[PDB]
């Protein structure tokens, strides 16, 4: 809540609610119910299950932002899943306004909505580019209408994932 | 002509955008600048400055006459040039009259509050914009009213002055 | 564009009423100006000064260098420049003649007098309104004359100070 | 809208009566100023400045820091910027050149002189309105001729310093 | 910058509070002096200041150097300077001149008295903040008029022998 | 801000005028000297000081630690050091040569004679303000003209010892 | 210019982080004082110095003119002059009075609490930041309110005889 209120045009659905910049709770002298066990990275990993810790300044966080997506795709993280359904739910105002409206111009109307959006989205840095130029290409976001009959007309979207960096290492070395 | 000429749209489209994400912005024009319960001289203000809150500075060197800086408390001072403009009856003489007969301090509030934004029967205020200057000395200042000039009428200033800058 | 931008008629006609209940303001030009018993030149008078009133300050500090002020008595001093415009009979050389003559003080009276306020057979005056300037010291100061400039005449300007602001 | 707004047309007769029944005014431009038998140089004059005479005043202070001024002698002192054209023979120069030779003090009278109320062979004067400037000291400042612009002729000035306010 | 940098607010904040609720600062220029059967002329003094009281420190030295201090005797006598005013007639001479030729002792009193508290029709004192002198021994001093004190009138200096001083 | 801070007029106001109708203010500028038989001379005098009057205190000490000051013999002796200025030929030179040749004594008497009170043809003073004095030892001092010294002109100083002062 | 003129830069570079990283700096308007006993008043005092602190050096003289330098006692006692704020009735007036009627002996602690570190609801002081002053002897001196002292309030001296100084 707090970061998707500290933007009020887009929101925080970007950033994950981990780390002791966002996520705090620190209620009062924290200790394990039972202190034989102990957590195991691929165990919590393969099984979706987000682990504690504890940060620099002191104060009892948690360190994760794992979904219940079990499947090991790109949808396992929590940036993933509160972008598109932040982008459905502008495509449920649009909808909205556009429903039941007469034909001819409403197409193009919601097109400018769709980029202007996306425009706003990729400023907020939400969106990004896509590393490979070769096949993703440069380009952030496509759209695409088309128009069938009386009904079946279709609107398509595609975008690129962002990165959050979760997994960083560090290496030392003597200079001798 | 020179090489590095190339150039293109999306960035000013990606810049455009980011910079119109922002929003409207305030206008020097409108925000509300009010004393403790006398309104109705109040209303009579034309044009104020912002208050300002700042923090004294010690200026320390180290060797070979290298320097550094620290922060110290806050300046809590703090002048303000008030402008009105008079009425036949004198509301602006009035209140000068009698604070000046009190010889007490005075109380101010001063918030941008754009019409747009207000709601309810009277424009609506939150204590983030909200800014309130109590225990004020308010004093006049010699203003030369030009008679030569006649298109334009009396032009009244005065001068507030605020031991501490109020925020929450 | 920006979402935060719906607005609305009620509020401006509100703040509308509002401003416009003060009523008419005040005009710079009209006000009148005299001396005591002397209103055949006070009537010469050209453009003045407000006269101000004042309180000295004390600034004292508190611990680690915050401040505080506090008030004092009034600040009596008072200087004005009166403008006039000179005649064939010289009306201010023959007044300023006589009272550096005389080598004694001034009384002044300066009260803003509104035509369409003003009824009976002269404009008339209320103590509210009335400012009366009483044992004060009129001198003259070096004002240069543009023979160059032709179409200008004559600009004499005085100096008036009192030493206390009479007010009821 | 603002309900005090009747107005009518007497008083600005009257006092355009009254304002009007002072007479014409002197210009700027028209004066006589000569020195005691040099009427040749004296024409010459192009600007001035009028005659100054005041008082010396003492500030003192009463209890709790309230002040007082009282009056003194007369500040006798007094200057004046003198404008002239020079010619081929160059008067001035030679005027220049004859009093700094002489080493001596120099006289001076000062009268508005209206065409209008001049009569006879040569406008008439009173003592009302003469001034003159006696035990004077004259001396030259340095003024740049503009000889980029060629447009202006040479622009002499002069500093003229009286010790004392000669005056009936 | 440095990491022991941040700081909190409450606490200067109620520091300021205690500050401000400590009491109203009193202006050094607030003062009242009357002497004994001469109140009527002793508004007349504009300079002084409040007698000085201390009693005197023995410094002795013991065993393995040890210093210490020791009471003494009030120091309740000395000398006061204070800068006053005369008159048209010199008061003040005649006074001194009865004085001495009188040959007696005098008696003053000493208070700050704040307008604000002042209450009925001539100025009220409280306990608190009065002082009486006894045996006092006055006496003037030589003062000197330059040749540029067009500004500045005599302001003469008393010189006053203070005895021992006593708090009502 | 301070609950005791809200004060009264009438009282400081009354104050007021009994301040201003004390009576006019002296400059110290004005002053008048003559000598005995050369007050024709006397008036080239421009800055000196009254003689100081004072008697001495004997500062005694008793039992139980007190202080006590008792009279003494009148201080009536002393040094007064004035500054003049001379003439073309050297008045004061062939004054004070003559003075040491004849090996004499001198009586010279100083007043205060404020012009608006003056009355007659000459300057006539008033028993109040006029005192004489008696056995007055003159003499003069070396006076260094430097080299910058342009526009200062030669200020005799010169040192006097005086030995008991009477008053008329 | 010189060839000896180049120099590099991560060697000052350097240098200048382990200045930046020494300590945040102190400024020397922060300090608090408390007396015992009257810690609710002594938060009046604005100006002090901390009590000096050394030891006297024997300087001796040896053989072939040898040089030589000695412990000896320590320089424990000696004087402080502080400089405070006095209330409405005379806080400390009343003080010192009762004090030199009780004739005793106080106990003071001084300290410096930067803000940033404070914690809790009180400033909290730290043993490296405080000193106890024992056996120390308090009066005031005479203080001179002035004739233009109109934005000046009284600053009372106190003269403070130190013994021994004791660090926690």
């Amino acid at each position: 809540a707090r970061g998707v209120k500290k933007n009020s045009d887009v929101g925080g659905w970007h950033y994950s609610p981990a780390g002791e910049e966002r996520a705090v709770i620190a209620r009062a002298s924290i200790q394990p119910l039972y202190p034989e066990d102990t957590p195991d990275e691929e165990a919590m990993v393969k099984g979706r299950l987000n682990k504690v810790s504890v940060g620099t300044s002191g104060q009892m966080i948690i360190d994760d932002a794992l979904t219940c997506c079990t499947q090991d795709n790109y949808l396992h993280f929590q940036h993933v899943p509160s972008l598109m359904n932040a982008i459905s739910r502008f495509f449920v105002q649009l909808a909205r306004q556009m429903k039941h409206s007469p034909d001819g111009i409403t197409a193009a109307g919601l097109t400018k909505g769709m980029t202007k959006l996306l425009d706003r989205f990729v400023a907020s840095g939400a969106l990004v580019a896509p590393r490979d130029p070769d096949a993703d290409g440069t380009e952030p976001y496509v759209l695409k209408v088309t128009q069938a009959e009386f009904d079946k007309w279709e609107v398509v979207w595609a975008c690129c994932p962002t990165g959050v960096a979760r997994r960083i290492q560090g290496v030392p070395l003597l200079i001798k | 002509g020179h090489n590095n000429t190339k150039g293109n749209r999306k960035f000013i489209k990606g810049r455009y955008t980011a910079n119109a994400a922002k929003g409207e912005r305030l206008v020097s024009s409108e925000f509300l600048l009010t004393f403790a319960g006398h309104e109705d001289i109040s209303v009579l203000v034309r044009t104020s400055q912002i208050p300002e809150m700042t923090r004294e500075d010690v200026e320390d060197y180290g060797p070979n006459g290298v320097k550094f800086n620290q922060h110290g408390p806050i300046r809590n001072s703090g002048e303000i040039q008030v402008q009105c403009v008079e009425t036949i009856e004198g509301d602006i003489l009035q209140f000068i009259k009698d604070r000046i007969a009190a010889k007490d301090y005075v109380d101010i509030t001063m918030a941008a509050t754009p019409e747009s934004k207000s709601s309810g029967v009277n424009a609506v205020t939150k204590a983030a914009t909200t800014i309130e200057m109590l225990d004020c000395k308010i004093y006049s200042d010699a203003i030369d009213f030009s008679t030569e000039d006649v298109t334009a009428a009396v032009r009244p200033s005065l001068r507030i002055v605020y031991n501490w800058i109020e925020w929450d």
